[PDB]
C-alpha cells in the first residue's frame, strides 16, 4: 500500500548545509499533501501539495527550505545553516471540507534523526555521536537493571545500573560498553 | 479579533474584491481575506495580485482554469481542478455576474480606456426621443414582441446611458450580469498596460414584468451635422430621454 | 494569531479534555485516531470516542503518549497516561557545605515489570577536590 520512507539519520556541524529527504510509494505522489513536522528530544513545520506546489511553512517558523521533486515523487527539507536548536526529530507525513477532512489530516515516515553538533566521533561520558550498548557480565544480569538514556551536555558530548549486599555479592565491578561508530569495547 | 473566514465566505469575498476592482460594485465585503489567502492559498493577496489574477484571466490566458482565477503555466481535489468551463460564476453574495474567460474574440475586442474624447458641448437636439425611433450612431434597438422583450444596443460605451427606476440585464462578451441600480451602467475594467473596457454592451429589458414600468434612461445621442470645411468632426451630442413604459400609439 | 495554548492509571477507562483560544469548529483530530472530531479511522478501536465543540473536545476510552491537532495555521501540547503501582512511582519526585551551588551542575521510562520509574541526578564540578548531600510523596520526611 501507501509508504513514506525517509532518508537517514544526518549528524552535521553548525554552520553546514543539510538536505533530508522523504520518498513516497503506494501512491500518485500528486493529490494528497504531505509536510514535515519537528519533535525536539511536536512542532509543525510546513506542508506543500505533492504534485506541483508552492510551499505552506508555519508561520515565524519560516528559514527552512521544503521543496519536492514530482520527477521521483520526493519531498525535500533543507537547511543552509544549522543551529544547535535544531537537533531534533523530522517527519515526513502524507495527508488527504474546509480546513477539517482536508490537508492537514496526518495520513508517516519512520522518522529522521538531525544532530546539529561541533563534536566528532569519540568513545566512552563524554562519548559522540549516540548510541553506545551497555550489559551487564555480557549480559547475564538483567534483573534490577536500569541503563538510562543519555544526556546531551555542554560540552557536546553524551553521557549516561543494577542494585543488596546479600545477593550473593561476587564481583566488586562490571559493565560492557559498545561504541561501534567509534568501534570501543571497554570492560569495567 | 476572530475573523476566521469559511471557504464559501472567503470566495464570496474574493469575487466582491474582484467586482469592486472591476467598478461593477462600489463596495466589498473582505474582513479577514489576507489570512484566508495565506492560508488556503499561499500568497499574497494585494493589490497587484487581484490585478494579475483578472488579467491572467482575461487576457493573456493559459488554456484551463480553477474557480479561483489561476492557471496551469502554459502546458497542461482542491483548486488543482483547473477545469476550463465555458463560464465563471463571480458570485459575491450582493451581486452575481457569469464571466467569461479569453477566446479569439474576446482578445480582439479589449480596448485600452486609458484618455476620453471631448464629445461635443450640446447640438440643438431633442430631449423626448422614444424607443420605435433613434436614428442615433451609438445606439440601436431592437423590440422582440414576441417575448415582450427590448435590447439596447450600445455601441458607445464610454457614452453613459444612467437608467432610473429600471431593472435591466446587461449581456456583454466579458461578463454578463443584472443592473438594478438607478444611474450610469458600470462595466469591468482591466489594468492590463491601461484600463481595459468592452467594446460594447446589450441592455435587455423584459416588457412582461411590470418592474420596469417607470424605467427611464437618460443617454446621449450622437448625429452629424453641418460642416465648414469636411465633416471633420462634425458635431454629434444631444441629450435624450428614452422612456420603456407600455404606452399604445 | 494565537492558537491551541489552553488544553488539559491503573487501567482506568478516562477521557482527556481539550480546549482552544478561538472557535475552530469540530476538526482537532487526535493522534492516527479520530478526526472530525468524533470520526473514527478505518483502524481504530471503537472504544475511542470524541465529541466536543470549538471552545473545547473531549477524547473519551495501551498507555502511551497522545494529543490533539487544529487544521487551520498553528495545528498541534503533549500528555502522557501511563501509570500504575505505588524503581519508584509515580513519576513526580544538592547541598554541599557552601550553601547550594555557581556550580548547580544538574529518568527511564516505567517498567514493564513494577510499573516504577528510575531517576539518576548527576552533579559536575578541580578545585574542591569543599568536603561535604542530595523529596516523594512516599516519603514522610
Ligand atoms: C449620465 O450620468 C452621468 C454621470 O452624472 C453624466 O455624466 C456627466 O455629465 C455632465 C453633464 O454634461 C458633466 O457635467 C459636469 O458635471 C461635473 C461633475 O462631474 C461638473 O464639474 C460640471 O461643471 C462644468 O465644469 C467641468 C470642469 O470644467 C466641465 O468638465 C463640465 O463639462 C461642466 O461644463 C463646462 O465647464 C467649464 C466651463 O467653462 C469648461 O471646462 C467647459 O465649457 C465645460 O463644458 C458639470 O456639472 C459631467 O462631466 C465631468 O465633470 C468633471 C470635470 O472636472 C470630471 O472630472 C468628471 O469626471 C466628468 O467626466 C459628466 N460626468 C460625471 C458627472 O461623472 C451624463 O451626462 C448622464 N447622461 C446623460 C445626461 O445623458
Ligand atoms: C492604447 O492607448 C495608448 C494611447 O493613449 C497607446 O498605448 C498606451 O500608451 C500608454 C501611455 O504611454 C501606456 O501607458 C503607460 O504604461 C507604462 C507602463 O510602464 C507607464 O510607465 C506609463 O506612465 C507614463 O506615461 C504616462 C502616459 O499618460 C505619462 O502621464 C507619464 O509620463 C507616466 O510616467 C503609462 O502608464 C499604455 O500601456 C499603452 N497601451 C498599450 C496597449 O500599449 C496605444 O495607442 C493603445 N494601444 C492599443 C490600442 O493596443
Amino acid at each position: 500500500e501507501v509508504q513514506l520512507v525517509q532518508s537517514g539519520a544526518e549528524v552535521k556541524k553548525p554552520g553546514e548545509s543539510l538536505r533530508i529527504s522523504c520518498k513516497g510509494s503506494g501512491y500518485s505522489f500528486t493529490s494528497y499533501w504531505i509536510g514535515w513536522v519537528r519533535q525536539m528530544p511536536l512542532e509543525w513545520m510546513g506542508i506543500i501539495y505533492p504534485g506541483d506546489s508552492d510551499t505552506r511553512y508555519s508561520p515565524s517558523f519560516q528559514q527552512v527550505t521544503i521543496s519536492a521533486d514530482k520527477s521521483i515523487s520526493t519531498a525535500y527539507l533543507q537547511w543552509t545553516s544549522l543551529k544547535a536548536s535544531d537537533t531534533a526529530m523530522y517527519y515526513c507525513a502524507r495527508q488527504l471540507y474546509y480546513d477539517s477532512g482536508s490537508y492537514y489530516t496526518a495520513a508517516w515516515g519512520q522518522g529522521t534523526l538531525v544532530t546539529v553538533s561541533s563534536a566528532s566521533t569519540k568513545g566512552p561520558k563524554d562519548y559522540f555521536p549516540e548510541p553506545v550498548t551497555v550489559s551487564w557480565n555480557s549480559g547475564a544480569l538483567t534483573s534490577g537493571v536500569h541503563t538510562f538514556p543519555a544526556v546531551l551536555q555542554s560540552s557536546g558530548l553524551y553521557s549516561l545500573v543494577v542494585t543488596p549486599s546479600s545477593s550473593l555479592g561476587t564481583q566488586t565491578y562490571i559493565c560492557n560498553v559498545n561504541h561501534k561508530p567509534s568501534n570501543t569495547k571497554v570492560d569495567k | 479579533m476572530e475573523i476566521i473566514l469559511t471557504l464559501s465566505q472567503g470566495l464570496k469575498k474574493y469575487y466582491g474584491k474582484i467586482l469592486k476592482l472591476l467598478h461593477l460594485t462600489l463596495e466589498e465585503d473582505t474582513e479577514g481575506l489576507l489570512e484566508w489567502c495565506k492560508r488556503n492559498l499561499g500568497s499574497n493577496c494585494d493589490d497587484d495580485f487581484f490585478q494579475k489574477r483578472i488579467e491572467e484571466f482575461f487576457i493573456t490566458g493559459e488554456g484551463y482554469f480553477n474557480e479561483v482565477l489561476q492557471f496551469k503555466t502554459l502546458s497542461t481535489e482542491p483548486f488543482k481542478s483547473y477545469f476550463a468551463k465555458g463560464f465563471l460564476s463571480i458570485d459575491s453574495g450582493y451581486f452575481s455576474a457569469k464571466c467569461y474567460p479569453r477566446s479569439s474574440t474576446s482578445g480582439l475586442q479589449l480596448i485600452n480606456v486609458t484618455q476620453h474624447p471631448a464629445r461635443i458641448a450640446e447640438t440643438p437636439g431633442p430631449k423626448t426621443t422614444s424607443l420605435k425611433t433613434i436614428n442615433c450612431i451609438n445606439l440601436r434597438a431592437s423590440v422582440f414582441k414576441e417575448h415582450r422583450e427590448v435590447e439596447i444596443n450600445v455601441l458607445l460605451p464610454q457614452i453613459a446611458v444612467n437608467l432610473s427606476n429600471c431593472h435591466v440585464v446587461i449581456n456583454s462578451h466579458v461578463c454578463d450580469y443584472s443592473l438594478d441600480t438607478d444611474g450610469p451602467v458600470r462595466l469591468p475594467r482591466i489594468y492590463h498596460e491601461g484600463t481595459f473596457m468592452p467594446g460594447t454592451y446589450k441592455i435587455v429589458i423584459d416588457r412582461k414584468n411590470k418592474l420596469n414600468d417607470r424605467c427611464t434612461l437618460v443617454t446621449n445621442c450622437v448625429i452629424k451635422g453641418r460642416e465648414v470645411r469636411k465633416g471633420q468632426s462634425v458635431l454629434r451630442q444631444y441629450k435624450t430621454e428614452i422612456k420603456i413604459g407600455k404606452a399604445p400609439t | 494569531i494565537q492558537m491551541t495554548q489552553s488544553p488539559s492509571s491503573v487501567g482506568d477507562r478516562v477521557t482527556i479534555t481539550c480546549r482552544a483560544s478561538q472557535s475552530i469548529n469540530n476538526y482537532l483530530n487526535w493522534y492516527l485516531l479520530i478526526y472530525a472530531a468524533s470520526t473514527l479511522q478505518s483502524g481504530v478501536p471503537s472504544r475511542f470516542s470524541g465529541s466536543g465543540s470549538g471552545t473545547d473536545f473531549t477524547l473519551t476510552i495501551d498507555f502511551a503518549s497522545y494529543y490533539c491537532q487544529q487544521s487551520y495555521r498553528g495545528t498541534f501540547q503533549g500528555t502522557k497516561v501511563e501509570f500504575k503501582r505505588t524503581n519508584f512511582y509515580p513519576r513526580e519526585a544538592w547541598k554541599v557545605d557552601n550553601a547550594l551551588q555557581s556550580g548547580n551542575s544538574q529518568v527511564t521510562e516505567q517498567d514493564s515489570k513494577d510499573s516504577t520509574y528510575s531517576l539518576s541526578s548527576t552533579l559536575t564540578l578541580a578545585d574542591y577536590e569543599h568536603k561535604v548531600a542530595c523529596t516523594h510523596q512516599g516519603l514522610s520526611s
